[PDB]
């Protein structure tokens, strides 16, 4: 499938490319209902 | 703040960690309350206290 492994410094455009959203709040879980 | 930590956003006890409800939850809860209230047009609980 794949051949080599390349490592480099992660550009901010590339970081925004990885992400599937943006975390704005620090709350984790409702602690009584398990919906995040 | 940041040491003492803000207390409940929807309770008493201004200063302390003590497992509040989240602001992100709170705005949704308040929006649900606003929409039910206005649609329903029930008086406030305080009116039912008055």
């Amino acid at each position: 499938e794949f051949d080599a492994i390349k490592i480099a410094l992660a550009s901010p455009d590339m970081i925004r490319s990885w992400s599937f959203g943006e975390v704005k709040k620090p709350e984790t879980i409702n602690y009584r209902t398990f919906k995040p | 703040l940041e040491i003492r930590g803000a207390g409940e956003l929807l309770g008493e006890e201004q200063s302390g960690s003590m497992e509040t409800i989240g602001f992100s939850l709170y705005m949704e809860l308040l929006e649900n309350a606003v929409d039910a209230l206005k649609a329903g047009r029930e008086p406030s609980l305080e009116d039912l206290t008055s």
